[PDB]
């Protein structure tokens, strides 16, 4: 059977970045001609692979993560990378090899007045760790002083929703990303092209 | 559409008071956080003040309870705070700022975080002559 690439990209609804969905895709043939010769994709980048070269590689397994950020944070998805969703949120190792593809989805993930359900995490003890995911929602001491509950001044609940409105700005508009990546372990491999 | 505009500050003897307003114009989100926040010079920029827009619940920074009151005009969407008391150490540059509430698990927090604000206003300079 052919890759299931459509359960991925054009799933109806996306996951908030700080809880990244992971869907690991092995034993198929993978065209990867679908994904490239779209060109409804606003960001198409590769690190260490040409997507022309992955027609003709093979792979242990192939993990498709997608979720929702915004337009001005997709640069945060590349290694060697820090702002709130590179720490917080969604790491990329810095030895990645993978394409990260992104579009607007303004039109699916926008509301009037705001869609309050698609979040990132704005606090956090310390920077995740590659491909780590932390779905906890403590709440978050800022100062030294302690926290009963969220009541105090310094005491953060940990994520923070978007709040994605259709009259944002391109960069504040709402965009599904999702994040390929190629393993090639010592291993049979289960994952190759056309 | 969105714009924050603050308005008022300037100098002040210590003890003076000072009344801030921030005009909040082309904000369409349902539910939200406006929040007052402080420059001193060489220091971060922390938070002052924060205010809900659903039912005008109040938090305050430790250093400023008692002494500054955030308050919102919906007539007008013009949040205010009023500094009374003023000290040296209150010598800033303020800014109001606006954020989406979050929402999750059927409830929604209303939250000025200094590194999540989506929203800023221009600012304006508040000296208390020492
Ligand atoms: C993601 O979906 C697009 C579009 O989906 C098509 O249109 C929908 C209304 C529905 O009918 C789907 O079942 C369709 O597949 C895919 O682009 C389509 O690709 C097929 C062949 O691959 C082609 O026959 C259609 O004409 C294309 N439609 C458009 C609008 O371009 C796209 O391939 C999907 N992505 C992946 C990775 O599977």
């Amino acid at each position: 059977n052919l890759c299931p690439f459509g359960e991925v990209f054009n799933a109806t609804r996306f996951a908030s970045v700080y809880a990244w969905n992971r869907k690991r895709i092995s034993n198929c043939v993978a065209d990867y001609s679908v994904l490239y010769n779209s060109a409804s994709f606003s960001t198409f980048k590769c690190y260490g692979v040409s997507p022309t070269k992955l027609n003709d590689l093979c792979f242990t397994n192939v993990y498709a993560d997608s979720f929702v950020i915004r337009g001005d944070e997709v640069r945060q998805i590349a290694p060697g990378q820090t702002g709130k969703i590179a720490d917080y949120n969604y790491k990329l190792p810095d030895d990645f090899t993978g394409c990260v593809i992104a579009w607007n989805s303004n039109n699916l993930d926008s509301k009037v007045g705001g869609n309050y359900n698609y979040l990132y995490r704005l606090f956090r003890k310390s920077n995740l760790k590659p491909f780590e995911r932390d779905i906890s929602t403590e709440i978050y001491q800022a100062g030294s002083t302690p926290c009963n509950g969220v009541e105090g001044f310094n005491c953060y609940f940990p994520l923070q929703s978007y709040g994605f409105q259709p009259t944002n700005g391109v960069g504040y508009q709402p965009y599904r990303v999702v994040v390929l990546s190629f393993e090639l372990l010592h291993a049979p491999a289960t994952v190759c092209g056309p | 559409q969105v714009q924050l505009q603050e308005s008022g500050g300037g100098l002040v003897q210590p003890g003076g008071s000072l009344r801030l307003s921030c005009a909040v114009s082309g904000f369409t989100l349902d539910y939200y956080a406006i929040g007052w926040f402080r420059q001193a010079p060489g220091k971060e920029r922390e938070g002052v003040s924060c205010i809900s827009s659903s039912d005008g619940s109040t938090s305050y920074a430790d250093s400023v309870k008692g002494r500054f009151t955030i308050s919102r005009d919906n007539a007008k969407n013009t949040v205010y705070l009023q500094m009374n008391s003023l000290k040296p150490e209150d010598t800033a540059l303020y800014y109001c700022a606006a954020t989406p509430a979050t929402y999750y698990s059927g409830r929604y927090y209303y939250q000025c975080p200094a590194g999540g604000m989506d929203y800023w206003g221009q600012g304006t300079q508040v000296t208390v002559s020492s």
